[PDB]
């Protein structure tokens, strides 16, 4: 996988010159998968 | 000058390289980042969203009708309703789904799959169906008895219109190839199995009611799903440059 | 009990301004991208004039002309803010200002009976282009309050798969389950504000994916009604009224 | 106004061992797609599971990993020693389809230029020649000929290289007047005009043109040029429904209607 | 479950001085190969030895030292300006035989590409030309021609270089879907098929193909390409019996039967 | 830019070079390393494992028979049973052994060698044999008296079926070349000596028993053994590319 | 020599580049900066007139 | 032999880019040479 | 915009060799826009 240690010095003035971002994480997808006002717990029925 | 020795690779243009380079506008200051809803940081957020499977991909079904699984009042028991290979990246009903498109942008996949079904008959229309996942090894199950020996869920039509059958990740290896192309790579090796649906009882309706109804089929990746090795989506092509 | 048992109650009341909408067969409420409408921040704003915030005069429910769920119904759509550009004070504020920003509360209505079956996809799509024609007709890109009928539902009028429209804020009106859909939408754009007469930020589509069928002899005339309320709106660049 | 949190993860979710469940209380399998929410049934609730400490990463699907590589955006040959290319990514479909997966996005770009000399029969030549690529922003005068004064390029940025040197390469910042580029625009390019040709295009996405020439005249041959673009430092908003029909035009998303996406099979009951 | 330890050493074993031994107790020389264990008789127990502080290292026989160098894996000439090479290491026997010394192994690889132009008579030309090597993973569309759209390579990784530049070179990680590559597989490629042609090959070892082209058309000449591979960061398991017969096929280990490995001598009593 | 001066070697492709280079898939995350038995870190672990010597490499012996050293009831005393040069990397009986194969992948070797022999006659078959190692200087010993002056072991057939003769590392230099090729390099310089076996007494059997029996010969490197300078194994070759 | 790998862009002449380069007159010492009225540091100062 | 001191900085993001490993030791070969359950000491007879 | 951190070492003897200046600010334009002796406040009439 990715190296825990490696050179990370910027040689140029503008950030546009920098190499690619190295975060690459993901986030809870709820804003897309469950964009609802009322919480609907997994163990209960959705509608009542 | 500092003594140096340049090496192989020098001057090459690797499309996936990642170097720093001079900026055309070194002092340029971009517009501020404003608050915009819906920021996405990883496409795994997208494949986890359910989308419709083009499940009824037969000659007689055109357009929107291809999303509907036909259900009808039976006069025999234990009959089959549908069948499908669960592999998300192969040609077929899954290829046009959100999950399918992104899976087709990669060479390998892993993870459980969420197959959700919504019954769309009348409020008075009842029924029970069994949906089963058959791990690989043989051919798709030939009858309900064989199918029920695998992972499955029995769905009872009612107020809660939908049911979910989780096709758990059950694989020899941590990942599977996204194609089952055999002639060249013999990737049939990776087949993930089948999902089949059968009448558990029967679809039952009152007098003069529609004796046919539809089920919509949704699919999405589960939270333990991931993809590796980006590749060009085979569905996007062109002859000459567009004008 | 709903918040205690972890379920969503099927009844709902939406009250904005002098208008109240109720339903006894809802399926929760969707809040687009999990974001409620919000005012423009001082750090995001660029237009320097003090904005007009009409309040209740424009932030209320406007009901549009109903559409019939015919046998050959392919679906119907409305552009926002286009659909309300000539309705009430929301329309007037939209016309008198160069810039507009705002969210929405959409309530789609369609009741039948326990003897009917059918399913409508109710989706709010950001930047939904009607591009099935080489040269799109203004009558179809901006159909006004009457909305326009779908001609290419399978391809979502834009060359994508109808089945993937679920990536956008949506709900379904499945007759056996519910008779209405409710969506709260925040302002979305690559800009802080924009012209309400040159750009439609959202498009509301109501598309039948499971055709309307029913026990023989049941009521055959089933309308679909859309009621929309602007929410958290502000306008800049006042001048004479101008429409597209 | 955000009522739904978005915590970050660096690995996919683990699986926890589960046991049987026989009750009238918890019913994870029952769902209601009408709500607009994707099922929340977990693996552990649908079957008996084992413990799986899953260390699979999520890096290759990040926006940076997905978009962070070069793709062809322009390809042409000079005519009279010059070529004018309007900067737009609609000519070559692969990168185009990728970008349209997002509604709005901010990113810097790395442009790489690969050029070589070809003859009248389009046969490549081993001939080193100096070439100039000048970025002409909208409003600036575009040179009509290979030797026009605009090539002085005292303000316009230019990159001069040689077909005998490695490909030229420069980075560009996020240049739009907007706060993000738009890959879907349901509006018109101007007030007072509702012609179809001015629909679906946001002018702020067009930053100008690249004009290319050989510094001196080639004798009977031409300069072949390929321009590649690589998005960097990507920030994106509002995922879109993927393109599902062939592209037909460079500037519009017009398409040919279809009655199916995937190919047909004999019957729905045979996988 | 490991009952046998594996302490590490950086030098071979020393020799310690020993003296005579006349006893009925210790009998180091007596062994029993039937147990499956290699003799444990030490030098010091078989003869009188002296002290030898042996500083001989063991580095050159480590997996990294043995495998850590480039070897030819592909060699071909374009036809119509293009060539499709299925990634596999069975064509050239030297590296192949080395890899088969292990049953399972994980390693990254460094690929080096050396290319030059040759004419119809296979005579090398001093001609600098740009070439493109595109990695096409299984499932992605493989270009049919030198100018097909797939060369846009917006997602597939590609490396573009020139025969006038040093050899191209890129590293690749351990890419198998498995937890190690397998250099011996006693099984079939799929369920439901027991044909001999689908035996002895583990599909996960095949990661795709490399398609090569010259960016523009050569006039009557072709591109000659050699691909070298160098394993790096090697981890290996289960040593295997070395190949002792010539290879005959690229995809199978089929061989010609033989009645001897070494050549014969006149008699067993004459060295 | 920092002033630099590039040097000779620039652009060259040394197959044994060791530089860092851009990765084709910079964000790729490999499958986890799982617990697999038999990990090997150095091939010295392999050459220390005993393997059979193809000792009876004569015209009359084919296949499996080539591993058997013939023994038979004698009617004369002090007779010879076998002979072999101890050099592990030269053509001959040792070339197909584990030790031989790896030694043939290198140019130099050092270390003591383990030669183990297992008697395979009947339980009632007895005998004593002497196995000797003759350090270099002359030709192989012509008789038992000459052979016994060198390093040796007297083996008594019995319950413990095997015996080990350690050929200790006795060399002028710390290493020896693995080939004794003379015509070009004059490497005969490195000859390590001979191993010979003789009847110490006689093979003796009861009435009607097989009067011939076999001895299997094993060889392996000792713990002070090492190899230097990797080279291509001469046994692996091909004409054209394999299809 | 330190191992290096030169990259795309090498040898190119980007008119807006910003590198350090050898001076034709390394020991040259310019005339002093004197007090002159009207110094301007940014043209925004001009367009505001 | 190997240098006791020398540059060891990674310039790239992925470990696959790193130069060769520099350990190169060997381990006790017992798992291959003497994979037996009962210990058989060098000074004793193997079987009894 | 510009990087908050980046290499800033001069390799040459003369300042003329140095890369471009990285300040780039602007100053109050009064010396050009309002070069008058008497202050004329925004809220008052200019002349009296
Ligand atoms: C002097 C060297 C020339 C290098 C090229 C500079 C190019 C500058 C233009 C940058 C604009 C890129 C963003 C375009 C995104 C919109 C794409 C589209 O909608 O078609
Ligand atoms: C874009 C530059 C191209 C560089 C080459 C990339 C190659 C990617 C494939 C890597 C797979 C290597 C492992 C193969 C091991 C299995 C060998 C075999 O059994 O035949
Ligand atoms: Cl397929
Ligand atoms: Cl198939
Ligand atoms: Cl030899
Ligand atoms: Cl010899
Ligand atoms: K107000
Ligand atoms: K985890
Ligand atoms: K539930
Ligand atoms: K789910
Ligand atoms: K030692
Ligand atoms: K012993
Ligand atoms: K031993």
């Amino acid at each position: 996988g990715s190296n825990i240690h490696y050179t990370n010095i910027n040689y140029y003035e503008n950030a546009a010159s920098n190499s690619l971002n190295k975060q690459d994480f993901t986030q809870d997808p709820e804003k897309f998968t469950r964009p609802v006002v009322d919480v609907m717990k997994e163990a209960a029925v959705p509608l009542k | 000058g500092i003594p140096t020795l340049y090496t192989p690779g020098s001057g090459q243009f690797l499309t996936t390289d990642d170097f720093q380079t001079p900026c055309m506008l070194p002092k340029f200051q971009p517009t501020p980042v404003i608050d915009i809803p819906g920021e996405v940081k990883n496409f795994l957020e997208v494949v986890q969203v359910e989308s419709l499977v083009e499940i009824n991909n037969v000659e007689s079904a055109e357009g929107v009708a291809r999303y509907r699984i036909p259900l009808n009042v039976q006069d025999a028991m234990d009959g089959q309703i549908m069948a499908l290979r669960v592999d998300p990246g192969i040609d077929g009903p899954m290829q046009s789904t959100l999950l399918g498109v992104f899976t087709r942008y990669y060479a390998q996949w892993s993870g459980s799959l969420d197959f959700t079904f919504m019954f769309c008959g009348t409020f008075m229309t009842t029924g029970k169906v069994i949906i089963a996942y058959t791990p690989p090894g043989g051919d798709q199950p030939t009858n309900r008895r064989q199918a029920m020996l695998g992972t499955h869920v029995v769905w009872d039509f009612g107020l809660q219109s939908s049911i979910t059958l989780v096709v758990p990740w059950i694989s020899s290896g941590h990942f599977r190839g996204t194609t089952l192309e055999n002639t060249i790579y013999k990737y049939r090796y990776y087949e993930a199995g089948y999902i089949t649906m059968w009448y558990q009882t029967n679809m039952v309706v009152p007098p003069n009611f529609p004796t046919t109804a539809s089920i919509l089929m949704f699919v999405a990746a589960q939270p333990n799903f991931s993809l590796r090795i980006l590749k060009d989506r085979p569905d996007i092509s062109q002859e000459g440059a567009l004008q | 009990s709903a918040e205690a048992c972890g379920y969503s109650d099927r009844v709902a009341q939406l009250t904005l301004g002098n208008s109240t909408i109720t339903t006894q067969e809802a399926a929760n409420i969707v809040v687009g991208y999990g974001r409620w409408p919000t005012s423009l921040r001082d750090t995001d704003a660029t237009a320097v004039d003090k904005p007009t915030q009409p309040g209740v005069s424009a932030e209320r429910f406007y009901t549009l002309p109903s559409v019939q769920w015919t046998n050959s119904f392919k679906g119907h759509y409305w552009k926002l803010p286009d659909a309300l550009s000539e309705l009430g004070l929301f329309g007037q504020n939209l016309q008198f200002h160069y810039l507009y920003r705002g969210g929405w509360v959409i309530h789609v209505q369609c009741n039948a009976t326990k003897f009917h079956q059918g399913t409508l996809l109710v989706v709010a799509t950001p930047e939904h282009k009607i591009q099935s024609a080489e040269s799109p007709a203004f009558a179809r890109t901006n159909p006004g309050e009457q909305g326009a009928a779908y001609q290419f539902p399978f391809t979502f009028e834009d060359g994508t798969a109808l089945g993937n429209a679920l990536i956008y804020p949506h709900q379904w009106v499945n007759l056996r389950t519910n008779n209405s859909a409710t969506l709260v939408l925040p302002y979305v754009n690559a800009l802080p504000m924009d012209s309400g007469i040159r750009h439609n930020n959202w498009t509301l589509s109501v598309i039948p994916i499971v055709p309307l069928e029913y026990a023989a002899g049941a009521t055959t005339y089933v309308p679909i009604t859309v009621t929309i309320a602007p929410m958290c709106t502000e306008y800049n660049g006042l001048r004479a009224a101008v429409t597209q | 106004g955000q009522v739904i949190k978005s915590a970050v993860r660096s690995t996919v979710e683990n699986t926890v061992q589960s046991t049987h469940s026989i009750t009238t209380e918890a019913t994870p399998a029952l769902q209601a797609a009408e709500t607009g929410a994707t099922s929340n049934a977990s693996d552990e609730s649908m079957i008996e599971t084992r413990n799986v400490v899953n260390t699979h990463g999520v890096a290759e699907t990040s926006l940076e990993a997905f978009y962070g590589r070069a793709g062809l955006v322009a390809m042409f040959s000079t005519d009279g020693g010059i070529y004018r290319w309007y900067i737009n990514f609609g000519e070559y479909v692969q990168l185009r389809a990728k970008l349209e997966l997002l509604t709005y996005a901010r990113f810097d770009m790395e442009f790489t230029i690969v050029a070589q000399v070809v003859n009248a029969q389009s046969k490549v030549q081993d001939f080193n020649v100096d070439y100039q690529v000048m970025f002409v922003p909208p409003g600036a005068s575009v040179p009509e000929n290979q030797d026009s004064y605009q090539w002085q390029s005292s303000c316009n940025p230019s990159v001069i290289s040689n077909t005998g040197l490695p490909p030229a390469r420069v980075s560009v910042p996020f240049m739009s007047s907007a706060n993000a580029y738009s890959f879907s625009y349901d509006g018109y390019t101007q007030f007072g005009d509702t012609s179809g040709s001015s629909y679906g295009i946001v002018p702020s996405n067009y930053l100008g043109m690249l004009v290319v020439r050989t510094c001196e005249d080639l004798d009977g041959t031409r300069l072949r040029v390929r321009v590649y673009a690589k998005p960097k430092h990507v920030k994106g908003w509002i995922p879109r429904s993927p393109r599902m029909t062939p592209y037909k035009s460079r500037y519009t998303g017009v398409y040919t209607d279809t009655t199916k996406f995937c190919a047909n099979r004999a019957r729905i009951t045979t996988a």
